[PDB]
């Protein structure tokens, strides 16, 4: 409990203030509980496609970071392969 | 002379105190992972303390930094005494 | 008799020559800790040919008032 | 459709002591200018990986007793040696182009080849079925990418016009 | 004469077939200086039969 | 200079042979070719390196040259 | 090269018995090496330092990279023969070791991550390429199952890596959240001094580092690289270090922080220390490869550190093949075999080895007085440079700290060379079996570059200083 | 920003004080990335940016396979002793 | 110089040493052995909570009184410090030679970290790599790091001091006949 305690309050602060470019300590934290003002949300008439999330992901991933995409293809041979070696006993 | 120097104080600092310091904190360092019955929660807890203590102490020596050396002579003494 | 020495001139020369050259090695090395250390270009440092690091962006909905200077 | 560049590049870069050709040629370009040189490397792999593996087993068999490999072995070390000679082949005449090696040879047969193009309309370096920003993604993944050659290869093969040289 | 010694002058033990016995299980001396395999061919003997 | 690093690397590769008769509690004669093979394929590696710091050198000459 | 091998070797392997395993790892063995021969040339691509960004911007190939790409592959090319070249030809040593169907392809895919880390521009390749590193070194540690330690060695490293990378990610997101990129090229002096980026740095400093037994959660580490067979505990205690010290040496990100100070100091008090009392060779080994890491942790401080990283990491890995190997020569003429995996694990079954085979034991000696810094060894003028780097920007105490440490571990470096010319009584006189000609080769030649290669110092800083510069 | 930092500590928490059993810290590495990919899409919306969505689903497919791999280990383990006891690795 | 605050800085030390114990106290509750509680943190601790505190009062103020008594900042404050530190630390096993022994020794390791700065980090501008080099040009004042093929006699003489051979003006010239 006082470790679990500790522990708690310390990583909360922290991973709170990490994200903020301030200087001064206390004023990190006082800036993440800033959540006071609300987003305009203007409209614009540039977007002429139908392109959601899904269609970019697929054309950056696709184009873009391809190589990332042909490593996953690896990652996934690990996926296959580990587990196979691992469980299946090659004694033929 | 030839005991209490020669083969006393000036073997003392150097192979026979040398010996037995690092004697003791050899004994320490490894007596600190101490229960084999679950090598998981012990270096998972060493994780929590480590970041915890980093954490701690960049902050402190952010404010004044000859506050925290005293803080590293004890935790030496914690970890090899 | 028997003592042929190396004549006094040659000598000195000899020394002169090894500690030029090593003077030598010296300036060389002190010229190349200044040379590395030093600021490169961006083509050097990151892309020969796209070196414009100026970043285009996406074309789907390219909006004309997004590019600055 | 068009064929002009989106984005500025280097006009004459030197990456070497010799002058530049191009910099990211087509697979084609690097395999129909290599010299005989290339193709004896390629024989070279080919015979040296078989070879080697016989070479190793009469050094330390994988018995008690020398036996030559099984022609299974040989078989898949003589498609992994060519797989060998071909990278190093590829990677010996891109560098020719780079401006790396000696390239009087491969300047003058691309200085005709361009001449030539130009006399029958053609756009140099060609013509493609990709948008232009396609193209630009193209050459900014292939481009240098033989330096990669120890990890994967990759190759370009999309007739872009990033090519660097000047614009004529 | 030999009794092993360490790089430090302490105590060593010599390690044989004497103690991988079922009396050297279930005590607590830390990973470096334990003893027990869990491994050898003397325990591993019936093993997954 | 160039004999003199190959003499040296061969001679560096009559040790590896020596070395690796003696390891295995051979006499030092037991296969002479192999200070043969040991010898031309290190004599290639220190001309390998030879080669490597001429192209060096000269491409600080040159880079003094056009200076 | 290395993909076209790991896809070929899954098809080629498929379709071949378990009877074939050894002449797989025998040909892959003579692929690499035709690669480091034929493919070497493209050194002359960085000439004057010139740098290249390729698949966008994620990938940075320059002269750094390419060595370590060398080294990796002849570190990978003498891991293979000694699974693929049986030492002996008795059916002892055919148990002991005989390797498994799948580990090449394992070894393959972790080389594959290492070289994705170095070259990696982009954190989003460094987190794919560390989870390729990180997943398919779970699987080399428990593949052999048929063990209860390695079982539990995987395991363990399965949860403490997963923490870790989880580390890394908390920290590449967080650095996203402040900048809008994933690129570290997206900083400068500027960026540097305007923004308080030191926590979000140093947390991916530690996530990285932690993964290679940095204190105090070096015990972890320490426990797999002990449990884990001989042959495995060789290639897992070396590669991951090379990769991302290599990654954090490259991205100039601590350049004179505190609590990298502090940890590296730690780092070599623990492994100088802890180390002594240890009775058993493994535990001993990588107590070693922990201060080498505080030596090697202390150059990520400095902004100019190339030469001293690249002369050390390339002597500490031939050093540290050199000795596993000595150990494992050794098996032969000891009298008690303590498992199929770990044949030797106490030191003092090494006594009387000079009475046995005396030249394995000037090797250990040239060795071991190479870890400890003696020259005219290749580990003098590796300890050299480090110290040149950090008294030229400023580090005092911690070169006097370099220096204790390095005194500290001169003894359970030499508790080896110690018990190694002892005396025994029932020496060796005579034995029909002779050991490989390929190890015995690859060992002396390690050998020689440990001893000789100061020749050639002159020849690698001119080498170094056009294309490193 | 709050929720995935809220999952993450709890879990490493969690994770960390678990004398219990293992399959509450394969629960917690799921959940400590699950929280990891709310912080970073929450982040990636405010900046309409794709390269966060990226990250994600990579993390996605990175942990689906790290659980397979890590659910092969355990079934080794299992393999030889035949019971995953309390304070077992 | 600037003096110090004793009593300030060892009020923020102690109750640093006091948190400091309290985290180390709740560490060991969580890593030891045998069957505990949220009692034994305080109850069953080596002294961790005395021994930061105690070196920390004794550190900081050691070393902001003798800064103040010598009136510098330098190294031998630090030596103090670490001097009560070991006594301190020592003053736990309850012998005199070992209470002198700490005392002595965590004092010179405590001296050598104040006499190369007092810091395990680096100045970065004090540094070699960061600072001028080399020969001096023209007669300019010599530097640390600056190397100079003659030196001045004045400056030598005051440095040195005068007399066992070295002198203000050479001695042959001194005693040349004035023709
Ligand atoms: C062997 C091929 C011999 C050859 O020269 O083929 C020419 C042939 C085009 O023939 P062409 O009619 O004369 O057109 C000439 C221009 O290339 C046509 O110019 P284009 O503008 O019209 O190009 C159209 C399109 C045409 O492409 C297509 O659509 C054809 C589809 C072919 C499917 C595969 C067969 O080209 C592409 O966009 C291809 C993109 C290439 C992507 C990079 C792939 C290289 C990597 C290969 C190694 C694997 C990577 C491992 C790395 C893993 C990371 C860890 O191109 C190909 O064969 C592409 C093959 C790609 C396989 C890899
Ligand atoms: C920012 C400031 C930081 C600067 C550093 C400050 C240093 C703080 C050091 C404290 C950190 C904890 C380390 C203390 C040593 C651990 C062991 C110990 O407590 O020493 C006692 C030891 C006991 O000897 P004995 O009485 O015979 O045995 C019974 C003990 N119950 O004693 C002896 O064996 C006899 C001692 C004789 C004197 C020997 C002197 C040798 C001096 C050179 C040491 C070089 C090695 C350094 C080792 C580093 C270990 C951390
Ligand atoms: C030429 C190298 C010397 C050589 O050839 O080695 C031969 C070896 C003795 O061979 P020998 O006994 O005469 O013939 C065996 C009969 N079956 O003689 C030896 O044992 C050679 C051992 C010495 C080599 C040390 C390295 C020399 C480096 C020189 C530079
Ligand atoms: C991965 C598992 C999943 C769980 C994740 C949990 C969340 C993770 C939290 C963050 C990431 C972990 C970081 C690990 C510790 C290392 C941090 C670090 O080293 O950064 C230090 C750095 C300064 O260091 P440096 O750059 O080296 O030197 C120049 C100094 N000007 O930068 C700094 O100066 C640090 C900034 C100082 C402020 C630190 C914030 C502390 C606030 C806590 C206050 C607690 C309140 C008081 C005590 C409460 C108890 C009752
Ligand atoms: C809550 C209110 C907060 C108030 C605000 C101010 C708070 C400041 C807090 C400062 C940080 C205090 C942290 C205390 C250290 C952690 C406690 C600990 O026990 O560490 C050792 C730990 C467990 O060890 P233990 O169970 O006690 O068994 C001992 C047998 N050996 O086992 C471990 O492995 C963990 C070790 C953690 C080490 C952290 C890093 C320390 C770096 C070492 C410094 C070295 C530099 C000096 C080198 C000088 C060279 C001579
Ligand atoms: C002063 C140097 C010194 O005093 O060095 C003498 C001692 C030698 O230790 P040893 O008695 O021979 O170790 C016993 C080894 N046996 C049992 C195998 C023989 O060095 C040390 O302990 C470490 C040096 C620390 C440097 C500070
Ligand atoms: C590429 C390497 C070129 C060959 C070389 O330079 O290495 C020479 C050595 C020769 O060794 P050996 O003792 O004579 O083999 C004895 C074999 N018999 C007994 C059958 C004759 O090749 C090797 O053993 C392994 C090379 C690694
Ligand atoms: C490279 C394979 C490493 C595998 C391990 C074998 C060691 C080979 C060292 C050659 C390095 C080089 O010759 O290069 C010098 C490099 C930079 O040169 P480079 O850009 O890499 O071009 C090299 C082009 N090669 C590959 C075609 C030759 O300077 C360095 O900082 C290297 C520091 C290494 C110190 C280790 C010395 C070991 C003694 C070697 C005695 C032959
Ligand atoms: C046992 C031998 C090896 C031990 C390791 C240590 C060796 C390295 C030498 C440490 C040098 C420390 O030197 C450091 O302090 C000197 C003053 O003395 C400073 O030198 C500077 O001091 C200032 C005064 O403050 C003056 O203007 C002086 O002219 C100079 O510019 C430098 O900022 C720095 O170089």
């Amino acid at each position: 409990l006082p470790l679990v305690l500790i522990s708690l309050i310390v990583l909360t602060i922290s991973g709170l203030m990490i994200y903020s470019n301030d200087s001064i300590l206390i004023n990190k934290l006082l800036e993440a509980f800033g959540n006071d003002y609300n987003t305009i949300i203007t409209q614009d008439w540039f977007n002429i496609e139908n392109t959601t999330l899904l269609t970019t992901i697929g054309n950056v991933l696709l184009t873009n970071n391809a190589f990332i995409l042909l490593v996953l293809a690896i990652v996934l041979l690990l996926g296959i392969i580990g587990p196979i070696s691992i469980t299946m006993k090659h004694k033929e | 002379i030839a005991h209490h120097v020669d083969k006393g104080s000036l073997y003392r600092l150097g192979p026979v105190g040398i010996n037995r310091l690092l004697n003791k904190a050899s004994y320490n360092v490894i007596n600190l992972s101490s229960n084999t019955r679950s090598s998981l929660s012990m270096n998972s807890m060493l994780i929590l303390i480590t970041i915890v203590s980093l954490l701690l102490l960049v902050l402190v020596m952010n404010v004044n930094f000859i506050i925290v050396i005293p803080v590293l002579i004890s935790i030496l003494y914690i970890l090899f005494s | 008799t028997f003592f042929h020495p190396k004549s006094r001139e040659d000598i000195l020369n000899e020394e002169a020559k090894i500690v030029q050259a090593l003077n030598n090695q010296r300036e060389l090395t002190i010229k190349m800790h200044e040379l590395k250390r030093e600021e490169k270009d961006y083509a050097h440092s990151y892309s020969p040919l796209f070196s414009d690091p100026v970043p285009q962006g996406g074309s789907i909905g390219k909006a004309p008032g997004s590019s600055r200077e | 459709s068009s064929s002009t560049p989106l984005v500025k590049t280097s006009v004459n870069y030197s990456y070497g002591d010799y002058p530049l050709i191009d910099a990211d040629p087509h697979f084609k370009r690097v395999v129909g200018y290599m010299r005989p040189s290339d193709y004896g490397v390629i024989g070279l792999a080919t015979a040296a990986l078989p070879a080697g593996i016989c070479f190793a087993e009469w050094l330390d068999p994988v018995k008690g007793k020398f036996a030559r490999p099984s022609v299974k072995f040989l078989r898949v070390a003589t498609m992994l040696g060519f797989a060998v000679g071909f990278g190093a082949a590829y990677a010996r005449s891109s560098l020719r182009f780079f401006g790396v090696t000696e390239n009087a040879r491969e300047y003058k047969k691309d200085e005709a080849q361009m001449a030539a193009r130009k006399a029958a309309g053609l756009e140099p370096y060609g013509t493609s079925s990709l948008t232009p920003e396609l193209q630009e993604i193209a050459a900014k993944n292939s481009a240098h990418s033989i330096a990669g050659l120890f990890i994967f290869p990759w190759f370009n093969f999309v007739n872009h016009p990033y090519h660097g040289r000047e614009q004529k | 004469d030999p009794i092993p010694s360490g790089a430090l002058g302490q105590k060593v033990p010599h390690v044989d077939e004497s103690h991988q016995d079922l009396l050297f299980r279930t005590s607590h001396m830390v990973e470096d200086l334990e003893t027990y395999d869990e491994d050898s061919p003397i325990n591993t003997s019936d093993a997954n039969t | 200079a160039l004999f003199t690093s190959l003499v040296g690397a061969s001679g560096l590769g009559f040790a590896t042979k020596f070395l690796s008769n003696k390891i295995r509690l051979k006499p030092a004669g037991y296969y002479p070719l192999g200070y043969v093979f040991s010898g031309v394929a290190w004599a290639g590696l220190g001309l390998v390196l030879h080669n490597v710091h001429q192209h060096s050198l000269e491409v600080l000459e040159k880079k003094k040259t056009a200076l | 090269m290395l993909i076209l091998a790991i896809i070929s070797l899954i098809t080629f392997v498929s379709m071949s018995k378990l009877s074939d395993n050894r002449a797989i790892i025998r040909l892959i063995n003579i692929y690499l090496i035709l690669v480091l021969v034929l493919d070497s040339f493209l050194y002359l691509l960085f000439l004057n330092n010139q740098t290249y960004t390729v698949m966008g911007e994620l990938l940075i190939f320059n002269s750094f990279t390419f060595y370590i790409d060398m080294l990796i592959y002849f570190i990978m090319i003498v891991i293979s023969s000694l699974y693929g070249y049986n030492l002996y030809n008795n059916n002892l040593y055919k148990t002991l070791f005989e390797p498994k169907k799948e580990l090449i392809i394992l070894f393959l895919i972790n080389i594959l991550g290492a070289l994705l880390i170095v070259h990696s521009n982009d954190f989003i390749t460094l987190f794919v390429a560390i989870e390729l590193q990180s997943y398919s070194i779970y699987l080399i540690t428990a593949i052999y199952n048929s063990s209860y330690k390695a079982s539990k060695a995987s395991m363990l490293y399965f949860f403490m890596g997963g923490i870790l990378s989880i580390l890394i990610a908390y920290s590449i997101n967080t650095y996203y959240s402040v900048l809008n990129s994933y690129t570290l090229h997206s900083l400068d002096s500027l960026i540097i001094n305007t923004l308080d980026l030191n926590l979000i740095l140093i947390a991916l400093s530690l996530g990285l580092l932690f993964k290679i037994g940095i204190a105090p959660l070096h015990k972890w580490l320490i426990s797999i690289y002990e449990n884990t067979p001989i042959l495995i505990t060789i290639y897992i205690s070396l590669i991951p270090k090379i990769s991302i010290l290599s990654y954090l040496v490259l991205s100039n990100i601590s350049i004179n922080s505190l609590v990298i100070s502090i940890l590296a100091i730690l780092t070599l008090l623990v492994g100088s220390v802890g180390g002594l009392l240890q009775i058993k060779i493994k535990r001993l080994l990588a107590f070693s490869g922990l201060t080498n890491a505080g030596y090697m942790m202390l150059l990520l401080l400095l902004n100019n550190n190339e030469f001293s990283y690249l002369y050390y990491i390339t002597q500490y890995s031939i050093s540290h093949l050199a000795i596993f190997m000595i150990i494992i020569f050794s098996i032969y003429y000891i009298n008690y075999i303590n498992n199929q995996y770990n044949p030797i694990i106490y030191v003092n079954q090494l006594k009387g080895l000079i009475h046995d085979n005396a030249y394995l034991v000037l090797s250990m000696a040239i060795v071991v007085f190479s870890f400890i810094g003696i020259p005219p060894l290749l580990g003098f003028f590796g300890k050299l440079n480090i110290l040149m780097s950090i008294l030229n920007n400023g580090y005092y105490f911690i070169s006097i700290v370099l220096i204790v440490a390095s005194l500290i571990s001169a003894l359970y470096y030499l508790y080896l060379l110690n018990v190694s010319i002892q005396d025994k009584n029932n020496i060796l006189i005579n034995s029909n079996e002779t050991v490989s000609s390929v190890l015995s080769y690859i060992l002396s030649s390690l050998i020689i570059l440990i001893t000789f290669g100061f020749i050639y110092n002159s020849l690698i800083i001119d080498i170094f200083n056009v294309y490193f510069n | 920003m709050f929720i995935g930092t809220i999952i993450l500590v709890l879990s490493f928490l969690g994770f960390v004080f678990n004398r219990r059993n293992i399959i509450l810290a394969f629960i917690c590495l799921e959940t400590m990335l699950l929280g990891i990919n709310l912080i970073l899409l929450r982040n990636s919306v405010l900046f309409d940016d794709i390269s966060g969505s990226l990250f994600a689903i990579v993390i996605i497919i990175l942990a689906g396979v790290e659980s397979a791999i890590g659910l092969s280990l355990l079934v080794s383990y299992y393999r030889l002793r035949g019971v995953i006891n309390s304070y077992g690795i | 110089f600037h003096p110090y605050n004793t009593l300030g800085l060892a009020t923020q030390s102690a109750m640093v040493g006091l948190g400091a114990g309290v985290v180390a106290a709740a560490a060991r509750n969580s890593l030891a052995t045998g069957p505990r509680n949220i009692l034994t943190t305080f109850s069953k601790s080596g002294g961790v909570v005395t021994i930061f505190t105690g070196a920390s009062i004794a550190y900081v103020f050691t070393y902001c009184s003798a800064a103040n008594l010598r009136e510098r900042k330098d190294g031998w404050n630090h030596m103090w410090a670490g001097a009560a530190t070991g006594a301190v630390l020592g003053a736990r096993t309850k012998l005199v030679p070992a209470f002198i022994g700490w005392t002595v020794l965590c004092g010179a390791a405590c001296g050598l970290f104040g006499w190369t700065g007092a810091r395990f980090n680096a100045d970065r501008k004090a540094s070699l790599e960061q600072s001028p080099k080399g020969f001096v040009q023209e007669d300019a004042h010599q530097t640390f790091w600056e190397v100079v093929h003659r030196r001045p006699l004045s400056l030598t003489v005051e440095q040195l001091g005068e007399g066992r051979g070295i002198n203000a003006v050479p001695i042959a010239t001194a005693t040349e006949a004035p023709n």
